[PDB]
């Protein structure tokens, strides 16, 4: 009993389903993972463009069909753009907070860190 | 920027998901909460380089051994995850080797051997065991703990590093 969940920036979920679940319920935690919210994306159901659907929709009432969620239109959480960083001034490493005297950093949030801190800097631009 | 297309395979329970999102979300997922299908995308800075990671996160068990034979043609290096207090598991990994190579046709595809839950002290499966098999299979073994996350950069970082060194990235 299980539904496929296309996700924003090219990701994919399937969950399970039993009665009794919300597609907000189902979803909680492949969003949560992946740096989303449910409150900047919106869910659809696929039609062979798409179709949208409340987040607290009866899960069971689409088990076999295909759904997509996506960020807010035209609000899309982007994604990092990193760039190798020499700082002149004292920098500490967000991260693991050590000194930082060469690294990288997010020319969007600005985010600076070490290479390999990079792991731990979170998935979303923000 | 350069794609590279990961793939963590393996029995049910070694701990593919909490290695995938100790990577993602820097947190340790203590329940069970079994893989049916589940990609991630994630950018990391790998020698100086910033790669966009796309991990596929499999389950442990398919009905058909057909359902897997995608997305293994598709990816390009391959995390083959046992637990090191899991003596099946262990001996489970060489059926997923047997499938990639027979996916791929190639005894050289890029794979990192990866013995999970090294924080469990009711370790079964001697470190000498899992060095001897991943030397039968040419690849590198690495121990890891999702819950601790000692190893888990080590074993993404390491199977990165076997992709560039089989193909142009
Ligand atoms: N102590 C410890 N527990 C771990 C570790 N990694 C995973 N676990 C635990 O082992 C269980 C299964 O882990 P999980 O990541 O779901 O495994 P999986 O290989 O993805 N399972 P599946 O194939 O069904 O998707 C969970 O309870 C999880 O908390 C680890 O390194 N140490
Ligand atoms: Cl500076
Ligand atoms: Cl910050
Ligand atoms: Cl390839
Ligand atoms: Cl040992
Ligand atoms: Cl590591
Ligand atoms: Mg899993
Ligand atoms: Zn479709
Ligand atoms: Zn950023
Ligand atoms: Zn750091």
């Amino acid at each position: 009993n299980t539904i496929r969940v296309f996700l924003p920036n090219k990701q994919r979920t399937v969950v399970n389903v039993r009665n009794g679940m919300s597609l907000h319920d189902c979803l909680m935690k492949a969003l949560k993972v992946r740096g989303l919210q449910p409150e900047c994306c919106a869910v659809f159901r696929l039609l062979h463009k798409k179709a949208r659907l409340d987040w607290n929709t009866d899960a069971a009432s689409l088990i076999g069909e295909e759904l997509q969620v996506d960020f807010l239109d035209h609000v899309p959480l982007t994604t990092h753009n990193f760039a190798r960083k020499t700082f002149l001034k004292l920098a500490f490493c967000d991260i693991c907070q050590k000194f930082l005297l060469n690294g990288f950093r997010c020319q969007t949030c600005g985010y600076k860190f070490h290479e390999h801190c990079s792991t731990k800097v979170p998935t979303m631009c923000v | 920027m350069t794609e590279y297309k990961l793939v963590v395979v393996g029995a049910g329970g070694v701990g593919k998901s909490a290695l995938t999102i100790q990577l993602i979300q820097n947190h340790f997922v203590d329940e069970y909460d079994p893989t049916i299908e589940d990609s991630y995308r994630k950018q990391v800075v790998i020698d100086g380089e910033t790669c966009l990671l796309d991990i596929l996160d499999t389950a442990g068990q398919e009905e058909y051994s057909a359902m897997r034979d995608q997305y293994m043609r598709t990816g390009e290096g391959f995390l083959c995850v046992f637990a090191i207090n899991n003596t099946k598991s262990f001996e489970d990994i060489h059926h997923y080797r047997e499938q990639i190579k027979r996916v791929k046709d190639s005894e050289d595809v890029p794979m990192v051997l990866v013995g999970n839950k090294s924080d469990l002290p009711s370790r079964t499966v001697d470190t000498k065991q899992a060095q001897d098999l991943a030397r039968s299979y040419g690849i590198p073994f690495i121990e890891t703990s999702a819950k601790t996350r000692q190893g888990v950069d080590d074993a993404f970082y390491t199977l990165v590093r076997e992709i560039r060194k089989h193909k142009e990235k």
